[PDB]
């Protein structure tokens, strides 16, 4: 059980980092867009290279498709399809413990439509988080369920 | 003629830009982020006009960020299947530990 | 240029981890000590335990 | 630059060329050239009108359980296309795409305008498309959705396409296009000077908006051209008269 | 790491490559100096008269 | 939904073993899925070839090389790049097996 | 096409004849993809018998 | 060629090069293991026959 | 702060012109206002022509 | 001038780095120190040189 | 014990990498010497005339 | 020609790509499954000059 | 262990001729980076006219 | 048909097995003739005295 806290915990970091890489992703998105806008043909290549490096260094989080714009930036494409990011915008992603399964933690996105989700964590497969994921429910509920059953 | 003089400088300008290429190139050899940057620049050859092959057209056409795109993004997939079977080898581990106990 | 640099050093480290296991087992006399030193025999010596 | 803005040569004397006018800006010809300027604005609100994107899929996806998609029918619908778009004031809304599909063949769609609070996502398929056997998508082209005004905004109104896919053989349901016509309205700092003779300026938007050409001119016989100091020729009767075009235009 | 390895083959840089590529600048520059040395020394011979 | 495929399923070069040993293998197949990939490559005279998401190969691609009557007399004067001239001769194409490339 | 190549003197299997999974009633099992009329994929599997 | 080696010294197969998510990697009863996506999962069962 | 706190207080004002070339310098690393140069645009950091 | 810049300006990282692992090598042993790594970026490259 | 190990078979330092690093940095210091004084040299070779 | 240098850095590239080989024969060693790996060198291309 | 140790024979690192060889090539990058020494002394004495 | 031989595929007619009579040549042929000899002849005599 401390090993599942401490998953919980760990998710709910996660959740921040990638908001961070976000934030940061869209700001350097700005910076491209206006500097290759003022540029004539400019090539910024450290900028290139530090902002196309952040965003691989965010897939490992979440696998990710780095969707483009039509010359300048991007827009975020998770590996199921979902997508959040406007030019130099960045959403916000939050931390919450569940109401589904009370005792977990696990993030929540929104669409700005109307609402917020609490993540159905069947999307839940992208590498680093959905690693974490899997073990939860194949590893640790199987080994946690069959030592309870034995007790 | 005296623009020989100017001519030359400009070949002194392409060995200026060359060199702060080559800089650049050296001194982020090692920053987590970096490809080579290789200087471009032109010649006074065979294109059309009234003057013939006189040292018209040598000037610097600017610099390339020499990076696979293709392979990269390919990669930062790859990096995605890496995280995810890493990930949840570690937290097999631990469990692992204590049954090796 | 990184890639000379990490060749040489994991080859470093890698030999290291196997000398490192080799080390464990010589120590430790147990050629066996959980499921990454025996998934399957170990089972087995539950039972005659 | 001058603190008019307009172009001119170091005595003042004007840099004349060809206008860009209209919307969008078009060079033109039928005008006569005059001085160009760089009006310090911003760029036209550039509303959506049209729309497409490329829908290459599997048509063998049983009923999903929770048909119809409204709102939150995560188990209703099988692929998420989204296409931004901006109200005929200039505003930004975005669209939303959902795909939902029992028809071996075929494909169906729901949509909803998912900047609108006012309007509510319709409970139904807005269209259904069609692919034939040999791996090709036929029919289904088309859907609107009028951008649906909140802050007294004129609401924007556009026209929605799907042509040409390719089938996916089996399972691997797949989406790769991105089209619309339009954009917000932003501020201009950008100004080049091309090869062809034109000058175009960049906005906050992150998009263009050109308004310049130069024209040059061209003589029966150049001995005729005289200069009236400060490098400027009058352009004599000994030479002929103007003959105009812009760089690429022939001889030029 | 075999994809690293190939995308770093092309992106990465190598000390050596860069130091030769540096030396012949060497040459390039110095050569052009010649040049307008030449070209000073005539223009100021044609003034002599 | 698709067309159900018909095809002839032929046997060839099958043999009978007095004294031998048994197996199945070979295959020859004649169709492919659409492709959707970027991977290509290019070799030795301007032909592209490349490896398809059909896990297997294709070739279409060449590129085509000029020369002229005289090589010397071409434009001569600009741009890293040629014209052809009268005296040179205008262009003869071809790409690089026929001695003149 | 495909190609098999066999040893003559076996004792042709008692069944009568084969059945899907019946193991003494195929030897090798050899495999052909295929496409339809405008390249939709397909895979089709085979048994061969003495 | 390793792990197939080893794959071997557990229950016996056929090794031989090539592709297509397949092998020339038969096994005990001329039945074949490796082709595509499936790769085939055997079972531990109760034993009609014992 | 010395009390485990933060504040913000500070923003600078820009200045783009007409006809940068034709700004009338002082000298001492100094420029002013003029008609030839424009009338000054005022901004903040970053913000659009900044 | 920016040539000898970036001479020096690397050789300040390379100072910087050294120093880190000066650091952390003699810090070693010590319990509750935890490993330090040294990070490097580029300037604020910025355009009005074409 | 065990949570210990994992605690510092993260944190703590090596031997291995910091030496590495101590000649991968020496190295860079000495290249980055290198351009100091042949930029210095070329400059000065121009500034002759 | 650049070919005074160029004869130089062809062989430095060549010798230190080999050495990287030779090493891998040698960082492996111990591992089982590994074959030994031995390296090709040859002329470099005909940019022949005249002849 | 007959056969394996035949296919090591083959396959399995021999360690000395290796070893002979990591020398042997060394001598061949210093040959290389020395002789660059001497294509810069020759255009040095060019330059320097 | 115990054995496999060397052979010029004169495509316009076909393979034609060179006899193997003729290659007394060191790699190939020697192989060739320590099939022909050696293993051929010494499976011969075991089996003889079986």
């Amino acid at each position: 059980r401390d090993q599942d806290k401490q998953v919980n915990i760990a998710i709910g970091s996660s959740v921040a980092q990638i908001n961070n890489y976000a934030k940061q992703i869209a700001n350097l998105n700005d910076q491209i867009s206006r500097m290759t806008g003022v540029g004539a043909g400019a090539s910024p290549n450290d900028l290139l290279d530090q902002r196309d490096q952040l965003v691989s260094e965010l897939n490992k989080i979440v696998g990710v498709e780095v969707s483009v714009q039509d010359g300048g930036t991007y827009n975020l494409t998770m590996a199921n399809g979902y997508t959040l990011v406007q030019g130099s915008t960045a959403r916000q992603l939050a931390a919450v413990p569940s109401s589904a399964d009370p005792t977990r933690t696990t993030v929540a996105y929104v669409d700005e439509a109307a609402g917020n989700i609490e993540i159905p964590e069947k999307l839940l497969n992208t590498g680093s988080l959905g690693g974490l994921l899997t073990f939860r429910s194949q590893d640790l509920d199987q080994t946690r369920n069959t030592l309870g059953q034995l007790a | 003629m005296s623009s020989l003089i100017n001519h030359a400088m400009s070949g002194l300008n392409a060995a200026q830009a060359a060199l702060n290429t080559v800089s650049n190139n050296i001194n982020n050899y090692n920053v987590a982020g970096y490809t080579r940057q290789t200087t471009i620049l032109a010649q006074a050859n065979s294109t059309l006009g009234a003057g013939g092959w006189i040292g018209n057209g040598v000037y610097v056409s600017g610099v390339q960020r020499e990076y696979d795109a293709f392979i990269t993004n390919q990669l930062r997939g790859a990096q995605n299947q890496s995280s995810g079977l890493t990930t949840r080898y570690e937290q097999m581990s631990k469990i692992d530990n204590l049954l090796a106990d | 240029t990184q890639m000379m640099y990490e060749q040489n050093m994991s080859g470093i480290t890698n030999s290291q981890a196997e000398w490192m296991k080799l080390g464990e087992q010589m120590s430790t006399g147990k050629r066996v000590t959980n499921p990454s030193d025996d998934p399957i025999a170990a089972s087995q010596a539950v039972v005659l335990s | 630059l001058d603190e008019n803005r307009n172009l001119v040569n170091m005595q003042g004397m004007q840099l004349t060329g060809y206008p860009a006018t209209g919307t969008p800006p078009t060079i033109q010809q039928g005008a006569n050239p005059a001085p160009i300027t760089i009006p310090n604005t911003l760029m036209a609100a550039k509303s959506t009108t049209t729309a497409s994107m490329q829908i290459n899929l599997n048509s063998t996806d049983p009923v999903p359980s929770k048909t119809p998609f409204s709102v939150s029918d995560a188990d209703s619908y099988n692929k998420k296309g989204t296409v931004t778009v901006y109200d005929s004031q200039g505003n930004a809304h975005d669209m939303n795409v959902y795909f939902v599909k029992t028809k071996d063949n075929e494909w169906a769609v729901y949509t909803h305008d998912s900047s609108d609070p006012a309007a509510t996502a319709p409970t139904t398929a807005s269209t259904t498309l069609k692919f034939n056997e040999n791996g090709i998508l036929e029919s289904g082209g088309t859907v609107n959705i009028t951008t649906g005004t909140i802050n007294g905004a004129t609401a924007a109104t556009f026209s929605l396409s799907f042509l040409n896919s390719m089938q996916q053989n089996t399972g691997a349901n797949n989406i790769v296009a991105t089209n619309q016509n339009g954009y917000k309205p932003g501020d201009l700092v950008s100004y080049q000077i091309n090869n062809d003779g034109t000058v175009v300026g960049n906005y906050s938007n992150e998009q263009e908006q050109v308004l310049g050409q130069i024209v040059l001119a061209n003589f029966a016989n150049n001995e005729g051209l005289a200069s009236q100091g400060d490098n400027v020729w009058a352009a004599t009767q000994a030479s002929g008269v103007a003959l105009l075009g812009t760089a690429g235009s022939g001889n030029f | 790491k075999q994809l690293y390895k190939q995308q770093q083959s092309v992106s990465g840089v190598n000390l050596d490559e860069e130091y030769g590529n540096l030396q012949r600048y060497q040459q390039y520059y110095l050569a052009n100096a010649q040049v307008l040395q030449t070209a000073n020394a005539l223009f100021d011979a044609l003034l002599n008269i």
